[PDB]
């Protein structure tokens, strides 16, 4: 089918603008058209088979500005597009699509962690604020099962979070859902089968391996195989039916290590390692560039 | 540094 798990910007010693693309088929990388700007923290998600590049923040040598900004890339192209900006900056970003329609939340700005959510129409090129969730959150993990949108985790300006909650489009509210059993910001957080899953991420003491499960009919947190390696700000996509996790910090170096979670196995494996390492990259799988 | 993210802040 030829898709390829596209990791957007990060940080190493400054903010990046790479945009490379791991095949899983063969293991080979390709980089490719830069990002305009460089940007970290940054949310990675794909619409109409494009790929789009949301928020983050340049830590440049000179600078510390945080972005309102979404940018498109077309693999056909292998072009980057200016979509119109978000309301606010939103640096540590969450993003989800529901039916072609991004959604963008949390993140900070300055020292603001906004609790405050946004959606994207692709055609009508127009954001638009929708409900603000429960709890401010900067460093959340969002994913989509179900056509419903998940919040889990992050840091509310005072405190980590184990908590997380559920946005429910047709009533344009925010429900809290069970709290993980462990308090996470910075983790990644996808969706395999019918479970929303949170890897990794920092506890205010450590960064973590550990990763936890939940499932949305029976509403529990399930702790499966740890990572390899301990990291936060790691990068998270899902690719047939399994999970990718893609650098981050460990607390030591940034990582290049991809491990790969096989849900059948309950395993980890490292399958590849990125041409170098960062952390607070946007990830998202779409076609290969031709 | 951001110990979340390992960015240095100044």
């Amino acid at each position: 089918v030829g898709r390829l798990i596209y990791t957007a910007g990060g940080y190493f010693r400054q903010s990046l603008s790479y945009l490379e693309a791991y095949n899983p088929s063969n293991g080979s990388w390709l980089r490719l058209a830069d990002l305009q700007v460089p940007r970290s923290g940054l949310a990675g998600c794909v619409v109409g088979g494009l790929l789009y590049a949301v928020g983050g923040r340049n830590n440049s040598p000179d600078g510390n500005t945080d972005s309102s900004a979404l940018d498109c890339y077309n693999p056909m192209t292998n072009q980057w597009s200016p979509c119109a900006s978000m309301s606010v900056p939103r640096n540590r970003i969450g993003v989800g699509v529901i039916d072609g329609h991004i959604y963008a939340v949390g993140g900070s700005h300055g020292c603001i962690h906004h609790s405050s959510v946004e959606r994207y129409e692709p055609e009508r090129d127009e954001w638009h604020l929708v409900a603000p969730m429960l709890t401010r959150r900067i460093g959340v993990g969002v994913a989509v099962l179900n056509r419903l949108l998940y919040a889990v985790g992050g840091f509310d300006g005072t405190n980590r979070l184990n908590s997380a909650e559920c946005y429910y489009p047709e009533r344009n509210e925010w429900r809290m859902i069970t709290p993980m059993n462990t308090i996470r910001s910075g983790a990644g957080v996808c969706v395999l089968h019918n479970c929303i899953y949170a890897a990794g991420g920092y506890d205010g003491q450590d960064q973590l391996n550990s990763v936890e499960r939940y499932d949305v009919e029976t509403e529990t947190w399930t702790f499966v195989a740890p990572m390899r390696h301990h990291r936060s700000a790691l990068g998270i996509t899902v690719h047939q039916g399994k999970i990718y996790v893609l650098g981050g910090y460990d607390g030591h170096t940034f990582l290049d290590s991809v491990e790969c979670y096989d849900p059948d196995s309950d395993t980890w494996s490292e399958v590849t390692r990125m041409t170098s390492g960062r952390s607070g990259v946007g990830v998202a799988v779409t076609m290969e560039p031709c | 540094l951001d110990e979340e993210t390992g960015e240095f802040l100044p």
